[PDB]
Parts: structure tokens; sequence; C-alpha cells
């Protein structure tokens, strides 16, 4: 075996 | 469109009213969309005065509007969120979680999910002041229906990014604090809180497999496949993403997923147009295909075999790579008989065609593999067959061609091939 939403986000 | 030494003058006032009206304009100027002054705005140190307006509980408009503000300065660069934090507005917006307002309350989870998404750093120090008691009080209702819709959408964004980012992983009992609530809100029906949940789960799945445990043991695996159903791709690559990450652990955790009837959906997620899509399911399937013979048996009995055919024949480069991935382990771990029927389903002719590429580690893998079934057919006597085979399709040349390779590794395998069954 082996091994996206915005972090930040502003308003207006 | 006030200047900001306008902004500095009104706040710097000894008037109430005045500082509303300056940080008001402020707000304002910090939501333009084209280059909004946060740096100007930093530098002229007005952070510790909208970090002070936060606790004026006399004058609930001045609270929101610094709370806009900082909100709007928290959300860009790794600095600027740092200003925030050093201004003390962690405490600050804490306590307004509390308000009676119900739109300072939001601003104020929005401007802490803000702080959290920065990195570990600042999302333990959010979790150390004590913000997920005040947070999951706000969710504590007996009908999620009955709050607004942005402010939960908010509420689950914000705690997605308290589960999120890696080295370190979120501490364990923050984990532990907020899965009840993360599951509950999993089960909500608007789009956008799915999707958040499902890449709060994500992130909370991706690490060794005692988070996966802590994650299982809250049986939230159906309904992430419910969700892999799902018609919304914002909700069916966070679900994805999950379940990739639950399968890349115990073959017990892989068998939970597989009992949730996961494997039913990879026929169109392994044909999905989504490139991205088609390389996790990929992927996926080659993290099952390195499980139990069992696991390998109830792949081939969902007819998945064919499409890694497929997805071999014709797919993007990185989609084939992890399909020969899938191949080898298939391989590696799985019967005479479940290799005999994977010859039968066609891949000695992709897989051969894949050999003629430039990436040595696939070569690699493909050399493995082909090593693999000619063990195989040894054990049933047939290896001159699968040299006529590999020869018809034109493999051979591609075999005595890479006994030329720079790689020490390709030159070994493709030599002793040559030399043990084809000659």
């Amino acid at each position: 075996k082996r091994t996206a939403t915005p972090p930040k986000k502003k308003k207006d | 469109n006030w200047s900001v030494e306008d902004i500095v003058k009104g706040i710097n006032s000894n008037n109430l009213e005045s500082q509303l009206q300056a940080t008001q304009a402020a707000r304002k100027l910090l939501s333009r969309e084209k280059q909004p002054p946060i740096d100007n705005i930093i530098r002229a140190g007005l952070i510790p005065k909208f970090v002070s307006f936060l606790g004026k509980t006399d004058c609930s408009p001045i609270q929101f509007e610094s709370a806009w503000a900082l909100t709007n300065i928290a959300s860009g660069t790794s600095e600027q969120t740092k200003a925030v934090v050093d201004g003390g507005a962690i405490p600050a917006f804490i306590s307004l979680l509390a308000s009676p307002h119900a739109h300072i309350s939001e601003q104020a989870v929005w401007a802490l999910g803000n702080i959290a998404g920065d990195g570990s750093a600042f999302r333990d120090l959010v979790i150390k002041h004590g913000a997920i008691d005040p947070l999951l009080a706000l969710l504590a209702v007996p009908d999620l229906s009955t709050l607004a819709c942005g402010y939960l959408r908010n509420l689950t964004w914000t705690l997605s990014n308290l589960c999120r980012n890696k080295n370190p992983a979120p501490p364990l009992d923050a984990v532990e604090q907020i899965l009840p609530t993360l599951v509950r809100l999993l089960h909500h029906n608007d789009p956008e809180v799915l999707a958040d949940s499902c890449w709060a789960i994500s992130y909370l799945t991706d690490g060794p497999n005692e988070r996966i445990e802590m994650v299982v043991k809250k049986g939230v695996v159906p309904q992430l496949v419910k969700l892999l159903g799902a018609t919304e791709l914002p909700i069916v690559t966070p679900a994805l993403r999950a379940i990739g990450n639950i399968v890349t652990g115990t073959d017990e955790q892989t068998q939970k997923v597989i009992d949730a009837g996961a494997l039913a959906v990879f026929p169109s997620l392994l044909t999905n147009p989504k490139t991205n899509i088609q390389k996790e399911a990929t992927w996926t399937m080659s993290n099952i295909t390195a499980g139990r013979q069992d696991q390998i048996q109830q792949v081939v009995n969902h007819g998945l075999v064919p499409f890694l055919v497929g997805v071999l024949s014709k797919a993007d480069f990185k989609t084939q790579k992890e399909a020969a991935w899938a191949i080898t382990n298939y391989t590696s771990g799985g019967t005479v008989e479940q290799i005999v029927y994977l010859v039968h389903c066609g891949i000695i002719e992709p897989l051969m065609n894949l050999l003629s590429a430039k990436d040595t580690k696939i070569i690699q893998v493909i050399l493995d593999a082909i090593s693999n079934i000619f063990q195989a057919a040894e054990k049933l006597g047939e290896t001159e067959k699968l040299s006529i085979m590999i020869e018809e399709c034109g493999g051979l040349d591609k075999i005595e061609a890479l006994q030329r390779h720079e790689n020490e590794s390709v030159y070994k395998a493709s030599l002793n091939l040559i030399e043990k069954y084809f000659s």
C-alpha cells in the first residue's frame, strides 16, 4: 500500500 | 471610499460614533475585490483598535464592523493572519461567539476559521484558547434546520479547518470533541455543509491507522459511500479522498469500506470524465488490490478488472501509472487463478505498450508484473504460451531494448526475462 476547500476566505 | 489617513483620524477620535463610521469605512475598504489595502491598514496600526472595539458590548455595530475588518485581514497571507493573531484577536472573537446578535457570532466564527486555516500552529492556538466549546454550543440544537444556512455553512467550514493540516495533526482530544457534531453535520441536506464535512473527514483520515480508526469507529463509512454516489462533484471529490485514505490502512478498515458497498460505485469512478476522480479511484483500487486475496476476489466479482484494463489502455499517464501499480500489487498478492483471469482480460498488450515510456519507475513496475505472471505460468507450465503472447504483441522488442537502459534494475530484469523465458 502507498500514499480542496480554500483554507482562508474573504467576506464580500 | 475613504483613505487610510481618514480612517485613522476617525478611529483616533474620542467619539464612539466617529470611530464606528471610520471602522465601517475600513471594513468596506478591506472588502474590495481588486487589491484590498491589507498591508497599508496593518502599517497604520489599526488592528489593536479593531480588537479593542470587539469588546464594546454597548455598541454592537462597532463590534460587527471591526470583526468583519479583522476577518478580511486574517484571510490573506500568513503574515497578515499573524498580525491579526498578534493583535490579541483570538480571545476577543471567542468571547464574541456567545453574542446575543447572530451576525456578530457568525463573523467571529468566520475569523476564527481563517486563523485556524492558516496552519497547524494557529489551529492549535485557537484550540488552546477554548473555541471548540462555544463553537459546538452554537450547533447544539434539536434540528440543524432551524439555524440559518450561512451560519451553519460557516460553522462547518471553521470546524473543517480545525480538523485540517498535518505535522502535527490536530490534537486527539479535540478530534474526539468535534467528531460527534461532524457526524451530525455529515447527515445534513445542504450540499456545502456536506462537502465541508467530507473534507474534514478526509483530513482526519490522512495519517496513521489510529486516526483512521477514530473516524471509522464513529460509523461514518456508509454515509461516505452514499455521498460518493452523489451528483455534485464538490461532494464526491472529498468523499472519494476520505474513502481512499481509509483504505490506505488496515485490511479490516478496507473491508469495512467494501462492506459499505464502495466497489459498486467504481465502474463510474474509473470512467469518470474528471481526470482527478479517475486518478483517485485507480489509486484506491491499487491500495485495495494490495490487500487480502479475498479482497482481490471481491474486486474481481464486481467486474472491476476490465475497468482497470481499460484505464491501462487509455487514460492520463498518471492514471495509467496508478493502474500499473494496481496490476503489480494484484499479481504480487494474487492467486494463480486470479493472475490467469487478469491475463484473459487482456492486460498483456496494454502493459507492454506502456513499456515504451520514459518513466523508469513504471518500467520497473511493469517488468515486475510480467515476472509475476511468468511465475504463475511456470506454476501452470504455460511459460511458452505467455512468451509467444508477449512476442506477438511486440513486447519482446521492448524488453530487449530495455536491456540497454541506463538503469541497473531495468537492465537486470530485462535480461533475466529474455534469458529465462525467451531463450
